């Protein structure tokens, strides 16, 4: 969350500005905090085709 | 070559016209007018 | 005026404009500051601007 503050406090969230964070750094898909910028890409288990 | 070119732009798109050489007779680039602090154009394009 | 009056190859890099009435402002001047490479900067303001 505090990663995320200053990131998009410099101004990180421009074009071409792509983030891969694992399943740990992002947490649960559900909650998303409100620091989460638009275009966040994640990669974590198969959490809805593997049931 | 230029001349019956601009006969033959006017008898395409039908414009009034006059011809006439210029005075110093010289291309013209940026250069200081006159030892000044002024790099301007002279020429054909330096009074277009 | 005068830059483009000695034709040498000058590099003007960004001209700001500060607005310092406006807390919103700062963060505003951020994004250009994120610009901020050049060595040399000419500054112009007050004092308590400055
Ligand atoms: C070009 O065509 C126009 C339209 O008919 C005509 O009035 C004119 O005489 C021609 N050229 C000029 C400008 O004299
Ligand atoms: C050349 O230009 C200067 C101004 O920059 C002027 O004072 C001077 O009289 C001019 N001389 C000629 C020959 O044009």
């Amino acid at each position: 969350t505090y990663i995320f503050e200053v990131a998009n406090s410099v101004g990180l969230t421009g074009y071409g500005y792509t983030w891969i964070v694992p399943s740990l750094v992002a947490g649960d898909t559900d909650t998303v905090p409100s620091e989460f910028p638009t275009g966040l890409i994640s990669v974590s288990y198969d959490e809805w085709d593997y049931g | 070559f230029c001349i019956d070119l601009l006969i033959k732009l006017a008898r395409t798109m039908n414009f009034t016209y006059e011809v006439h050489l210029v005075a110093d007779g010289k291309f013209g680039t940026q250069e200081r007018v006159n030892n000044s602090n002024k790099k301007e154009w002279n020429g054909m394009m330096g009074e277009l | 005026s005068t830059i483009e009056n000695s034709f040498v190859g000058w590099e003007l890099e960004e001209v700001l404009l500060l607005d310092m009435s406006l807390d919103d402002g700062d963060s505003k001047i951020q994004n250009q500051l994120k610009k901020l490479q050049s060595p040399i900067i000419l500054l112009y303001c007050t004092k308590e601007e400055a």
